[PDB]
């Protein structure tokens, strides 16, 4: 199909050694974290993140990126009370959500898990905002009268539309 | 109903407001009909009343500040809430997220029907999905 309608269309050991030099990077990163209560270590555990992220500009590589496990260094680094470090924990996320969506989706999912706080629940609500500025969502109003709904039941369908991502990602 | 009947009504709706599980029912019933209404001095006072009412779930009135009839409240305290107007008033982080939020689901839900759409063109087999005609 390709061929038929439009044919034009149609180095990696540097990449894989980011990956592997991201596995170490956040292995430092999570020993500073056990470290996170001097402000020394709490900005060069900020530091390393900026650095993460930009590991993380990279499109391909989400493959090495998962692989590594980072996934789970990252939902940790989410559950940290440093607030600038998780801000920018989500930036290097949503900018990681464009290569991939089940990334994005097992992330939330996972942190879900965690009559939750209105402040938790806006946690999530800010996270999805950022997974949603996607061009997947990204599409027209309908220009007509939508109807507002209640939050508790914002909170399901949020809940409910992330699952249904995963999976359906996940037949391929 | 008539202001009479509506009045009535809206007594019984006011003494069964102390139920601990009144919002467990669809509680957004008329909330925006009711913005819309809040007319007669009985009227009104009752639409104050329910509003103070439901001033104590904060997201529903956070909702309720996102249906955001503050001009009307003005216009009807200045033809004779308070709390409600400094809590939920001035309180918009919450509609523009969840207006986004919205909109977003909106057109999430679509592009997946449409994508399974066109796999299904794909495959040749029909269609078959629970609640999807």
């Amino acid at each position: 199909e390709v061929y038929a309608n439009c044919p034009g269309l149609l180095d990696e050991v540097a990449m894989g050694e980011m990956e592997a030099d991201v596995q170490a990077l956040v292995r430092r990163a999570a020993r500073q974290l056990a470290e996170s209560g001097t402000p020394s270590l709490t900005a060069a555990v900020l530091h390393t993140i900026h650095v993460l992220s930009a590991y993380a500009s990279i499109g391909p590589l989400t493959g090495v990126f998962r692989e590594t496990g980072a996934l789970d260094l990252l939902m940790h680094m989410l559950c940290n009370p440093e607030p600038q470090i998780r801000r920018s924990a989500g930036k290097m996320l949503q900018a990681l959500a464009a290569h991939d969506a089940g990334s994005r989706a097992h992330v939330l999912l996972s942190l879900s898990q965690q009559h939750m706080d209105f402040d938790s629940r806006y946690t999530l609500l800010e996270l999805f905002a950022e997974t949603t500025s996607s061009e997947e969502h990204c599409m027209a109003f309908e220009g007509i009268h939508l109807p507002q709904i209640p939050g508790k039941l914002l909170f399901s369908l949020v809940k409910r539309y992330l699952c249904v991502t995963s999976l359906l990602d996940q037949l391929n | 109903p008539n202001k009479t009947l509506l009045l009535s009504v809206l007594r019984v709706i006011t003494r069964l407001l102390d139920f601990p599980e009144a919002m467990v029912l669809p509680w957004h019933e008329v909330l925006e009909p009711c913005l819309n209404c809040l007319s007669d001095s009985e009227i009104v006072q009752e639409l104050t009343c329910f509003l103070h009412r439901l001033a104590s779930h904060k997201d529903y009135a956070v909702v309720l500040c996102c249906l955001g009839a503050k001009e009307i409240l003005s216009k009807v305290l200045d033809k004779h809430g308070c709390e409600l107007r400094d809590l939920v008033t001035e309180c918009e982080k919450y509609a523009q997220l969840y207006s986004n939020l919205t909109s977003s689901i909106l057109a999430g839900c679509i592009q997946m029907v449409l994508g399974q759409i066109e796999d299904h063109r794909r495959t040749h087999q029909p269609i078959n999905i629970p609640f999807f005609d």
